[PDB]
């Protein structure tokens, strides 16, 4: 229950969110042949706020770097204790 | 207003979202502009896309392996080959061609999309009137017509990889400033408006239709003020120029109270403790960015450059001077006093100007 | 992939709207169909959506933490076992 909770925390979560939401509005515009601009302008910057959070995700292997040293920090405290 | 708005979005989507560099885009690009376009291979690592129209040809060659464009030519099927679509840079040997320049040297194609625009604007209102021999001559005609009036104005062809012919000034530091860009825009208003061949004669030191026959419709030639930007804004009087020549007059928006910085310097008792400033403005300041010098009107050119170096020169700097937080500063439309210490009018020499600044700096310090 | 195909159909979208109401509501579809897929992906995987910042700092702190409480329990044994 709480994996729901901490994927609503991170940022691209509602990134993708707004720009599910901006498309939906696109749609219906386009349903009633009536295209509003600020709906395409408002799908382009939030389109390009996720390819940023794209690559703000990348530098990632931080966290893996971290989880190897932990694996390392734990077999070296397994193999202290059977000594 | 259906067509009109449609066009205007359509023109907000074009300059919104350019598109990437790629041979598909550039193709589709052109396509949209009625161009006709081929792709050859002219080898397994080259190909060219070679687009055309009435009188241009655009060959655009494309290196496969590179993902980048090699080179980029530009033909005239008219009778005038010289057509300069290179940039005026002073010192290098090496022309830098604009169209190659708006497809290696920025991110997307709105550089590329605004100078095909103009080639095709060219295009398709040339016929006796030939709009890429008259628009190269032209240059040449400001050019002298500024040396016989004794204007301390330099024209450039083609800077910062853009079609058009730019007015520079000298700035305090010797570097060239460009004041205003001249071109040929579509006429919005009047489709039937008549362009004519105006040539700058030596021997008359006038303006001159030579040739009444050759006319071009529905084109202008716009001269548009380039602001170093709202301080840097140029203001005319409202009745310095007929309002027929205003293409583009920045209207405030009734919903941010701007008035010129000037008319708010009236207004707000924040100024140097040592002046008191009177305003003999008989009309209202308006700010104008593009004017139509077509025509009848290019003896306007020297006239409208005088007052926004006047007004950069003098206004700008007496504004900017007793805005910093007793002298009686009278500020009209062509002319500045100074008590009984210093006057200069826009009549005067730069060098009076100069000479009135540094004076009235001294003061106010 | 759906990045890029959304990029291109965003494109020809914004290139041609002259196109007859038959294409634009058939790439608009499509774009609903690539936003469609991009939502379910993001749904079926837990791990994206943590990825979709002062934590890896203090786990930081406390790998290196307990690693320097280890040398220094470690150089007690070697300075106390040499005897």
């Amino acid at each position: 229950t709480n994996s729901e909770d901490k994927l609503s925390k991170v940022q691209l979560y509602e990134d993708l969110c707004r720009y599910e939401d901006t498309l939906s509005k696109l749609v219906e515009s386009v349903d009633r042949f009536k295209p509003n601009l600020d709906i395409a302008k408002d799908l382009i910057r939030t389109d390009e706020a996720l390819f940023e959070n794209v690559k703000l995700l990348a530098e990632d292997n931080i966290y893996r770097n971290l989880q190897k040293i932990d694996k390392d920090s734990e077999e070296l405290d397994s193999k202290t204790r059977k000594i | 207003s259906y067509v009109e708005t449609l066009d205007s979005m359509i023109e907000l989507f074009k300059d919104y979202k350019p598109g990437s560099i790629t041979l598909e885009n550039i193709t589709r690009l052109c396509q949209t502009l009625g161009l006709e376009s081929f792709t050859e291979e002219l080898s397994n690592e080259l190909s060219r896309l070679s687009t055309a129209s009435k009188i241009i040809v655009i060959d655009v060659d494309y290196n496969k392996k590179q993902d980048r464009i090699q080179d980029v030519k530009l033909v005239l099927a008219s009778n005038f080959d010289n057509f300069d679509y290179f940039n005026q840079r002073d010192g290098e040997h090496e022309k830098s061609n604009i169209l190659l320049n708006s497809l290696t040297k920025y991110p997307d194609l709105k550089a590329f999309h605004n100078n095909l625009k103009f080639l095709y604007l060219l295009d398709a209102y040339s016929h006796k009137l030939d709009l890429f021999k008259y628009f190269t001559e032209l240059s040449h005609y400001i050019r002298q017509c500024f040396q016989d009036n004794c204007c301390d104005f330099k024209v450039r062809t083609n800077l910062n990889d853009k079609f058009g012919i730019y007015i520079l000034t000298q700035g305090i530091n010797g570097k060239e400033v460009p004041l205003a860009k001249i071109y040929l825009e579509e006429n919005k208003s009047d489709s039937q408006y008549r362009f004519y061949e105006y040539i700058y004669s030596q021997e008359t030191k006038s303006w001159i239709n030579e040739s009444a026959e050759n006319f071009s419709n529905g084109i202008s030639l716009v001269m548009e003020i380039v602001a170093n930007a709202y301080t840097d804004l140029i203001w005319f009087p409202e009745d310095f120029i007929s309002p027929e020549l205003i293409i583009d007059k920045v209207t405030c928006s009734s919903n941010s109270s701007s008035s010129p910085p000037i008319i708010d310097l009236f207004s707000n008792n924040n100024y140097n403790s040592r002046i008191q400033l009177m305003n003999d403005f008989t009309t209202k300041l308006i700010n104008i960015k593009k004017f139509d010098i077509s025509n009848d009107n290019l003896d306007l050119i020297s006239e409208i450059l005088k007052w926004v170096q006047w007004s950069r020169i003098v206004l700008q700097n007496v504004f900017k001077l007793v805005s910093t937080p007793v002298l009686q500063l009278i500020v009209s439309e062509d002319h500045i006093i100074l008590d009984t210490i210093s006057e200069c009018n826009l009549y005067d020499d730069v060098k009076c100007w100069s000479k009135f600044i540094e004076k009235f700096q001294d003061i106010v310090s | 992939e759906f990045i890029p195909h959304i990029f291109y159909s965003l494109h020809q979208i914004r290139k041609d709207p002259n196109n007859l109401s038959n294409q634009l509501e058939t790439l608009t579809g499509s774009i609903r169909h690539r936003l469609k897929l991009c939502k379910s992906l993001i749904s079926e995987n837990e791990d994206t959506k943590d990825l979709l910042p002062s934590e890896w700092q203090d786990i930081i702190h406390q790998r290196e933490q307990e690693l320097q409480i280890k040398r220094d329990v470690l150089d007690d044994l070697y300075r106390k076992l040499q005897r």
